[PDB]
RNA sequence: GAGCCCGGUACGUGAAAACCCGACGUCUGUCUUGAUGGUGUUCCCGAGUAGCAGCGGGCCCGUGGAAUCUGCUGUGAAUCUGCCGGGACCACCCGGUAAGCCUGAAUACUUCCCAGUGACCGAUAGCGGAUUAGUACCGUGAGGGAAUGGUGAAAAGUACCCCGGGAGGGGAGUGAAAGAGUACCUGAAACCGUGCGCUUACAAUCCGUCAGAGCCCUCGACGUGUCGUGGGGUGAUGGCGUGCCUUUUGAAGAAUGAGCCUGCGAGUCAGGGACAUGUCGCGAGGUUAACCCGGGUGGGGUAGCCGCAGCGAAAGCGAGUCUGAAUA
RNA sequence: GGCGUCUGGGGGGAACGCGGGGAAGUGAAACAUCUCAGUACCCGUAGGAAGAGAAAACAAAAUGUGAUUCCGUGAGUAGUGG
């Protein structure tokens, strides 16, 4: 069980939450979470790459040259391999690199991470990131810096609380998630994670049922 | 996803060629030339390894031989006679000896002349 | 796509509960005017199938 | 702390493929084909046997037929009831599917494999004797359907 | 190698005219002279059709016991106790009411257009076509069908002089560099030559290798030149020694293939496919498909499948079952 | 039939559709039935989508479903087959 104490902008807090023992006392397997950030790149990766083989190329449909008496090989076609000009044999062709990873496998991945970032104390709450409905990232910045020191971290922010996305957005670091896409690249990339307190509660209360 | 194959090859050919720098004609300039001679090159090293050996010590029995043909003893009893006088002494340094002091190597003559049998063609 | 199966692999073979592969056995149709039934007798029933010829039947009825 | 750059596969997991025709000191020049034939230009069928009448052709069929209209049950055994109703009691379709001891769409029958000390009011479809007899000795109720 | 130079992005703006969406009021119809139920019998309920026979097509179905759907000929019925189907057929029950007609949405596709993405190519690749490209060239004709990208930051593209008929070049200049001169980024190998050192015209050489004289270069310890735990180029002379691959019982082979260089060129992908085996999650349970929601790789979705009891041709029975008169 | 007037149609298109026609090399280690494939190709007509479409249907005595089409499964199963 690991408390956190969520955070203001102003400079004061103002409660704590009492984090789950379960879903944050996982320890990680690192295949497990190998394998499933594997199938995320994979998934993202499209699959816009073909060639023409020696069938769909121009030409080629008749034998350029006789079979005898010349000298010279045997042909069949102007856009054979072996030619300049030619089929590609065994090519790239379009093809889709998604793997179906299972939801247990997949979750399991996520409350891992989350522990792994807990126990070293990188989980931090606060309730917003700014003054009233005008986005201006020097106060986002301003907070960050508070709160945190490292290069890279990731934000939960819901869907919204669009101000403090628009204003954490442009960071050079940063790198924004809603909470019902939550994943694993982007939580294992990060070395900070700034949780909403609706967020956990989303988190917890549909996880946990 | 290509990979152009230029930098894989130039290595091995230039290793190669430069490992042919003295042969005589195509066999110095061409790869599909070199790599042939480089596997007759390499085994004939191989094999004349093993052999210099036999060559260096059918020298030295030469010489030794002459040596003692010179001092009026054989070669075939001269080595009884050292072996039977427990002496240690290889061909390779019999030979220096020879070259250099005949002298001593009189008197390892001598000391062979004592050591052998008396009746050199008996029963025993 | 799929595999698609072996009909007669399918007709004249079948698998028991460990495993196992079944036959049934020859010259049992007609020409029984004289062979004696001792001969007619230890042609019923099923048999297991050899070894050598497993692997090749598991190769028809799967796939 | 955990990165990316911290992540691996386990031992003996991944493994590197024969690459095959790429060298005289793996797999050249044939490339496990061997030499000259059928099975190097291209391949070979499984249901072909030289010439002679295959296996799948010289032994006779299997007998008989099937009834489509075939009704197969889906068992239980009394072993099971006893391992997963400590308590006893009224024991249906549904409270059979709660543990997971047949399908969904399961039309049932019950079967006296395993002992029987438990009491349970049991509700299938059809039984065997050896329930019948097994209930009326652990005093329950066998009242099919 | 530009967040703060430029172009532009986040964001907000903008349309006289035309075009498309609905929105309306016109305009057009349309029921309003009406309906709910009652009650006993005649009449109608889509005709060259449905049906049957003969040849045929396609339906899981190759004429088979072969329904349903159908094409051509020939024959050819009734209107509700009517008719068609429920895998020949017959009786009962069930469902439905043919031979008249229209019907959106979910679905498939991109000549063209607009905006973007890429663990796609980067001038022998990629569309055949980065260069006049379906052009040149070939063929009578249908039809085939190529090759050629890069100066540099900006042409400041060598004014002027000398040799020469001119090309081309040497100086002088530009330029950061002309080992960037409109034959121009870099600028390999084959290939073509010029110099310097050794060696070679009494010798029989798969062209090398092991020993090695002699000469020439070099590093270092020293001493008027000198050996060395040396190293490198050539290398007289001696010994040993029958090209490479493929295919063959067996090839140096007078069996095939290769003129040489450079670049290109052959176990690949799909699929909850099958079998075997490593690894990971779960564990008597395991897992979802299509799809829906998702800026993303995430959540849901129980229809399904595999296991959990089999024997038997089958009925069927069940830790037993099948055969059999039999616990034999 | 002839004369006059009025409105239509006529051909092109990259794929996608519906109705009709309609092969062969291949596989079967030969081959004709079969398969390749009712694919390629040819024809006639379209549309922005098409065609089908309101039960002379399924089903099994469950007191059931309720136009059609396209996707997943059933299923490489029941079966068919020199």
């Amino acid at each position: 069980t690991l408390k956190v104490d969520v955070k203001t902008p102003a400079g004061k807090t103002d409660g704590s939450v009492e984090l789950p023992a379960e879903l944050f006392d996982v320890e990680p397997n690192i295949a497990l979470m190998h394998q499933v950030v594997t199938a995320q790149l994979a998934a993202k990766r499209q699959g816009t790459h073909s060639t023409k083989t020696r069938g769909e190329v121009s030409g080629g449909g008749k034998k350029p040259y006789r079979q005898k008496g010349t000298g010279r090989a045997r042909q069949g076609s102007t856009r054979a391999p072996q030619f300049t000009g030619g089929g590609t044999v065994h090519g790239p062709k379009p093809r889709d690199y998604s793997q179906r990873t299972p939801k247990k496998m997949i979750a399991a991945a996520l409350r891992g991470a989350l522990s792994d970032r807990a126990r070293n104390d990188r989980i931090h709450a606060v309730t917003e990131l700014v003054e009233g409905q005008t986005p201006s990232t020097k106060s986002a910045k301003t907070f960050l810096g508070t709160l945190t020191e490292n290069k890279k971290v990731l934000v939960v922010i819901g869907r919204t609380d669009e101000v403090g996305a628009k204003s954490v957005r442009n960071l050079p670091g940063v790198h924004v998630i809603s909470p019902d896409q939550l994943n694993t690249y982007d939580v294992l990339n990060a070395d900070d994670v700034v949780f909403s307190v609706e967020a956990l509660n989303a988190y917890i209360s549909a996880n946990s049922k | 996803a290509r990979v152009k194959r230029a930098l894989n090859a130039q290595k091995k050919r230039r290793t190669v060629l430069k490992a042919s720098k003295g042969y005589r004609g195509q066999r110095s300039r061409l790869y599909r030339k070199a790599k042939e001679q480089q596997l007759h090159s390499l085994t004939y090293a191989y094999r004349d390894r093993r052999a210099r050996k036999g060559e260096f010590r059918k020298l030295w029995i030469s010489r030794i031989n002459a040596a003692a043909r010179a001092n009026d003893i054989t070669y075939n009893r001269l080595i009884q006679g050292l072996k039977a006088a427990g002496v240690e002494v290889d061909r390779k340094n019999l030979a220096e000896l020879a070259v250099s002091d005949p002298a001593a190597f009189t008197a390892l003559v001598d000391v062979a002349r004592a050591a052998l049998p008396e009746d050199v063609n008996a029963p025993s | 796509p799929k595999a698609k199966t072996h009909s007669g692999a399918s007709k004249r073979f079948r698998r028991t509960g460990t495993g196992k592969i079944v036959r049934q056995k020859a010259n049992r149709r007609h020409l029984l005017e004289h062979k004696p039934t001792k001969r007619t007798r230890r042609l019923d029933g099923r048999t297991t199938v050899s070894a050598a010829d497993n692997s090749r039947i598991n190769k028809l009825l799967n796939g | 702390v955990i990165k990316l750059h911290d992540l691996k596969p386990a031992p003996g997991e991944k493994k590197a493929k024969t690459r095959v025709g790429r060298g005289e000191g793996s797999k050249g020049k044939t490339a496990g084909r061997g030499t000259k034939g059928t099975k190097a230009r291209k391949n070979v069928p499984v249901m072909f046997e030289g010439g002679q009448m295959p296996i799948h052709m010289r032994l006779p069929k299997l007998k008989g037929f099937k009834n489509r209209f075939r009704t197969e049950y889906q068992v239980v055994n009394v072993g099971d009831i006893n391992k997963a109703f400590p308590q006893g009691g009224t024991v249906g379709v549904d409270e059979l599917v709660a543990k997971g001891l047949v399908r969904k769409n399961s039309l049932v029958k019950v079967l006296g494999d395993g002992k029987l000390t438990v009491k349970v009011d049991v509700t299938a479809n059809k039984f065997s004797g050896s329930a019948r007899e097994a209930i009326t000795a652990a005093g329950g109720s066998a009242t099919e359907l």
